[PDB]
C-alpha cells in the first residue's frame, strides 16, 4: 500500500562468548539498510569499513582515539560485566521438556505409520532425542524437524520415525537434556 | 573456536516511519527492550527484572543518534532504498494438541525487512485479541529480522484459526491457517 | 467520567525524599507556549518539534498516539505546557513537553476552588484566547499561583469540572526519592482539550 | 565432515530488461565468498569498488580503456543480443494452466472446509486466481501459496478458501493467465 | 523503472573442491549449463536446443579465469574462508496427487552456500535412482544458491519418500518427508 | 566385451570435409609422454597437470571420474597420449590430453594385423616397460606408423583383445566439416590399461 520508499539503520553491538567468558569478542557493526557497512572488532582492535560506505566513518572514528580505547576496553567493561549482570537469569537458565509420543495417523496396524515424538518447552536448546525399536537405535526414517526456538525462552522440536508397525513391539523415545541427570523416555506399544 | 553465546544490543532507526527499536538479545531470544514511548524498560519474562535493571532512557539517547546517522548515511548512498524482503510465515502450537485443553498458536514470521508488519489472529475468520502476545523484531545474522505472535487458544473441532501478515514486500496479505487434524 | 480518588490513592508529600523544588519548578513561573506556529519535524512517530524560541531552542511535544501527532503536525497551533530538561532526548533535522497544543475575540476568565480536608477558602482568576483549550495550560496557571500564593511546593489534586465530566490529576511527587519528572509530565500527553467558557477548574489540597 | 575451508570466486552478469528491450541495463558482479567486491554498472560506465577487496581491481580494469568500451558496448552486443536469441523460447513462452478445485477434507456439509483451487504446470509465472461465492468476490479467507516455482519452465499456485459450506450455492475459481484470452473457470458446487 | 526480465550468466569456481560452473538463468530458470567434463552445452529443455546454440568449450576459458581469480582473491583477503550457510529443503509434487496416476516429487533446496550438497531420493527408505533429474546451483541475489532434485513417481497409499539432504551448515542429514494424506 | 560395429557405426572419411591432416597430426611423430613424473596440480576435479617438458610446458592430463584424478594425484605416473592445443584451458597455480597414465626389468614386443574388407596383409612392432600399459599408449604407436607406412592420413578402427575381453576404437573424423580434436581424444579419458603380456591388437582397415 504505503509506496515510499524505506531507509533503514540498524547498530548491533555483539559478545560472543567462549569458555563462559574466557574469550570473548566483541563485534559492533553498522548496517545501512541490509548491507553492513563499518564494524569494530576487537580481534582487530579498530574500525574497517566493510563496505565503501563505510570508509569514511571507519577512518574518522579511527581517528578518535579516545573511542577506539573505550571500545578495546569494552570486551571488559561490557560484555564480561553484562555476561556477569544477567548470567543467573540467561545464562543460567533450565526448563525441562515433556516428551509425548503419539502416531501420526490414529488408524490400524501392519501398515505405514509414523511415530511422533513431540520434545517441548525446554531450555537450553541442546537436546538430544533418539528412537529405539524394542530397545535398538533407530537412525533410519526419522523425519526430523530441527530445533524450533519459539521466542519465548522456550524450544521444541519434533522427531518422527517411520514405521511399519507389527505387534508385540515396543519404540521408546530417549530424550537427553541438560535439566536431567537420566534420560526422560516415553515408550509405545505397536497395539495389539 | 567454537562459540557458547551471544548477547547482541540491538537498535535501529527507520525514516519514513520514524520508528525506532533498542533491545537485547540471548541466543536468539530478547532479553528486554525499551518501550520507547512509555519511556520504560520492559523484561520478555517479569523474572529478569527481579535480577537486573536497565536505565531505559538511555535507551532514546542512542535512538537519537541512529536516526541523525540515518540521515547522514541515506545522504550519502545518494538515496538508496532498502529492498523489501517479505516474510516467512508458519503456524504451530506450543505443545500438542487435546482437545478442549489450554494450548497457545504461534505465529513466526521470518525473514523479513523493514521492520514495518501487520498482524492479526483471525478465529473462524474474525480477528481475535484476547491474550494475543507479540515480540517485538528480533535481529538476524542477515540483517533482516525475525517476530512472533502468540494466541493463546482452547483446542476445539469446532474452530479454524489463521494469522494474517501484512508485509510491504507481499503482493497481498498472507493467511497461515491452523485447523484441528 | 473519571471516578474521584478510592482514598488510599492520593499521592503523600511526606512519602517523597528529594527536594519538591524540582515539582514546584515545573510550574514556578516557568512554563513553554508559543503563538500560531507549526511543526517543523519529528523525532519519533508520536511527537513534534516546535520553534518555540522564548528563550526552549526546539521543544519536542510528545504525544500518547501516532494519531496525535498527525493531527496537529502540519496544522499552525499554540502550545503550552510545563517542560522539563534533564531526560529530554531528541534528534533535529534543550526542552521536551508531553504538551498539549491547540489550533486556530477576546481574553477570558475561568474559576478555582478548596482547601484542608473539605473547606472552601479561596478564589482566583485565570484568563485564557480563542480557538479552545487544554487541560495542561489551566492546570499550570493554577498552580503557578498556589505555589506563590500558598506555597504549594500533603496531599493535593486538580478537579476538572465539563458538562457532565470531571477527571483529576494528583499533584503530589511518587514515593520515592527520585522525582522522575518526564513520567510526571507524560500524563498531559494525551492532548486534553476542555471549554474555557463552561468549563470548573477546582483545587483540591489537604 | 570435510572440515577443510572453501573459497568461492562467482561472476554473474545480468542483463536487467525494462519494457521490452527499450531500458537495458548490465550489471556485471564480482563475488568473493558471498561479499560482492566489485561491479561495472551500465548506468554508471565504469566499475566501482563494491567493497575495499575490489578496488585494486576496479582501479585496474578502469585503467584499461579496452575493456571499458567493449563492456559500454554489452548492452547492445551482448544483452540485447542474447535477449533477441531467446525470445520466442523463453520471453515468450506460454504454457497454459489446468485448474482443479477440490474441498481439502471430503467430507459433510454445513462444516469449515477449504476449497482448493490448484493452478499448475504455467509459464510466465504472472496469473490471477479469484474465488467467487455465488458468482460474487471472495477477498476472505484465501489461504494462498504463492506462487511456485517448480524448475523445469514451469509454475504452480494453490489458492484456498475457507467456507462453511451450505447447498445450494456454487463457487468459482477464476484464473487469469497471458496464455488465454478469457480467463479459465471452475466451479464446484456446495453438496446437495 | 519496473522490471520486465533479467538474464544472467553466472559461474563460479571452489577451492578445495575444484568444482566450476557456467549458466544462463532466465528469471530464475535455467537456460543451459555446460558440461564441464563432457565440455558439452545441455539445456535445461530440449526444444532450446531447436532455437539455438551456444560453444561450450568457451565456458572452459572462463572458468580458467575464475579460477586464477579465486587464487588471487583467497590471498588477498589473507585467506578469509567461506561461511556455510544451510539450506531450506521442502518437498512437493507437480500437481495434485491422483492414486496411481504418474506425478513428480520435487525437492527444492534452498539459500545455501558454498555450491556443494548431497541429495537422496528415498523411498521406504531405499534410495531411489530411477528417473531421477536435478538442476545445477542456481544463482540468488543474496549470492547465495538454488537447486532442485525431481523424483517421477506413482501416486499409491503403500509408499512413503524422504529427500535427504546433506550440507557442510547442517549439523545431521535433513529428511523432508512426503507421502500421501 | 564391446559388441563389434553394427555396420552402420563405422565413420566415413568421405563424409568428412577440413583436412584430415589434423587427425594425422595426434598421430604423426607427435605424442606427449614423460619418465617418473607425479602430479604438481589440478585445474577441475577429474583432471591433473603434469610436469611434462618435452617441449608442452604443463600437461592437463584430463580423466573421466573425480576417481581416477584421485587415484593418479599423489603418485608417480609416467604419461603417454595424443595431445591437443586448440581448445585446451585450464589455470596454472600449453597443451591437454585425456591422457593415459600408468604408474610403476625388460623391454618388450606386441603384435597387429587387418586391411581392406577382410584381407590379412600386414605384422608389425610395438615395444614397451613394466608396470602396465594403456590402449592409447599402443592405439598411439600403431598409426603412428600406418600413417607413415600405409598413409592412414574409407574406415579404419582398431580391436583390442584381451583375455575374454575386445574392445575397439573408431579411427576417422565425424560427418562434418570441423574435426574437434578435444571431442575426439576424449575417447581415452578412461584410463584403459591393457597387459603388455597377453594382448592381442588388431587394426582393421577397409
Amino acid at each position: 500500500g504505503d509506496t515510499r520508499p524505506r531507509f533503514l539503520w540498524q547498530l548491533k553491538f555483539e559478545c560472543h562468548f567462549f569458555n563462559g567468558t574466557e574469550r570473548v569478542r566483541l563485534l559492533e557493526r553498522c548496517i545501512y539498510n541490509q548491507e553492513e557497512s563499518v564494524r569494530f572488532d576487537s580481534d582487530v582492535g579498530e574500525y574497517r569499513a566493510v563496505t565503501e560506505l563505510g570508509r569514511p566513518d571507519a577512518e574518522y572514528w579511527n581517528s578518535q582515539k579516545d573511542l577506539l580505547e573505550q571500545r578495546r576496553a569494552a570486551v571488559d567493561t561490557y560484555c564480561r560485566h553484562n555476561y556477569g549482570v544477567g548470567e543467573s537469569f540467561t545464562v543460567q537458565r533450565r526448563v525441562e521438556p515433556k516428551v509425548t509420543v503419539y502416531p501420526s495417523k490414529t488408524q490400524p496396524l501392519q501398515h505405514h505409520n509414523l511415530l511422533v515424538c513431540s520434545v517441548s518447552g525446554f531450555y537450553p536448546g541442546s537436546i538430544e532425542v533418539r528412537w529405539f525399536r524394542n530397545g535398538q537405535e533407530e537412525k533410519a526414517g526419522v523425519v526430523s524437524t530441527g530445533l524450533i526456538q519459539n521466542g519465548d525462552w522456550t524450544f521444541q522440536t519434533l522427531v518422527m520415525l517411520e514405521t511399519v508397525p507389527r505387534s508385540g513391539e515396543v519404540y521408546t523415545c530417549q530424550v537427553e537434556h541438560p535439566s536431567v541427570t537420566s534420560p526422560l523416555t516415553v515408550e509405545w506399544r505397536a497395539r495389539s | 573456536i567454537k562459540e557458547e553465546h551471544v548477547i547482541i544490543q540491538a537498535e535501529f532507526y527507520l525514516n519514513p516511519d520514524q520508528s525506532g527499536e533498542f533491545m537485547f538479545d540471548f541466543d536468539g531470544d530478547e532479553i528486554f527492550h525499551v518501550d520507547m514511548a512509555k519511556k520504560e524498560t520492559v523484561w520478555r519474562l517479569e523474572e529478569f527484572g527481579r535480577f537486573a535493571s536497565f536505565e531505559a532512557q538511555g535507551a532514546l539517547a542512542n535512538i537519537a543518534v541512529d536516526k541523525a546517522n540515518l540521515e547522514i548515511m541515506t545522504k550519502r548512498s545518494n538515496y538508496t532504498p532498502i529492498t523489501n524482503v517479505p516474510p516467512e510465515v508458519t503456524v504451530l502450537t506450543n505443545s500438542p494438541v487435546e482437545l478442549r485443553e489450554p494450548n497457545v498458536l504461534i505465529c513466526f514470521i521470518d525473514k523479513f525487512t523493514p521492520p514495518v508488519v501487520n498482524v492479526t489472529w483471525l478465529r473462524n475468520g474474525k480477528p481475535v485479541t484476547t491474550g494475543v502476545s507479540e515480540t517485538v523484531f528480533l535481529p538476524r545474522e542477515d540483517h533482516l529480522f525475525r517476530k512472533f505472535h502468540y494466541l493463546p487458544f482452547l483446542p476445539s473441532t469446532e474452530d479454524v484459526y489463521d494469522c494474517r501478515v501484512e508485509h510491504w514486500g507481499l503482493d497481498e496479505p498472507l493467511l497461515k491457517h491452523w485447523e484441528f487434524d | 467520567s473519571q471516578p474521584d480518588p478510592k482514598p488510599d490513592e492520593l499521592h503523600k508529600s511526606s512519602k517523597f525524599t528529594g527536594l519538591m523544588e524540582n515539582m514546584k519548578v515545573l510550574y514556578d513561573d516557568n512554563h513553554v507556549s508559543a503563538i500560531n506556529v507549526k511543526s517543523i519535524d519529528q523525532f519519533l512517530y508520536f511527537d513534534l518539534i516546535y520553534s518555540i524560541k522564548d528563550t526552549y531552542d526546539n521543544v519536542r511535544v510528545e504525544f500518547k498516539n501516532k494519531d496525535l501527532a498527525d493531527k496537529y503536525k502540519d496544522k499552525y497551533v499554540d502550545v503550552f505546557g510545563a517542560n522539563y530538561y534533564y531526560q529530554c532526548y531528541f534528534s533535529k533535522k534543550k526542552t521536551c513537553m508531553y504538551g498539549g497544543v491547540t489550533e486556530h475575540d477576546k481574553y477570558r476568565s475561568i474559576t478555582v476552588r478548596v482547601f484542608e480536608d473539605g473547606k472552601n477558602l479561596l478564589s482566583f482568576d485565570v484568563q485564557t484566547n480563542k480557538k479552545k483549550v487544554t487541560a495542561q495550560e489551566l492546570d499550570y496557571l493554577t498552580r503557578h499561583y498556589l505555589v506563590k500564593n500558598k506555597k504549594l511546593y500533603e496531599t493535593g489534586y486538580i478537579k476538572f469540572i465539563e458538562n457532565e465530566n470531571s477527571f483529576w490529576y494528583d499533584m503530589m511527587p511518587a514515593p520515592g526519592d527520585k522525582f522522575d519528572q518526564s513520567k510526571y509530565l507524560m500524563m498531559y500527553n494525551d492532548n486534553k482539550m476542555v471549554d474555557s467558557k463552561d468549563v470548573k477548574i477546582e483545587v483540591y489540597l489537604t
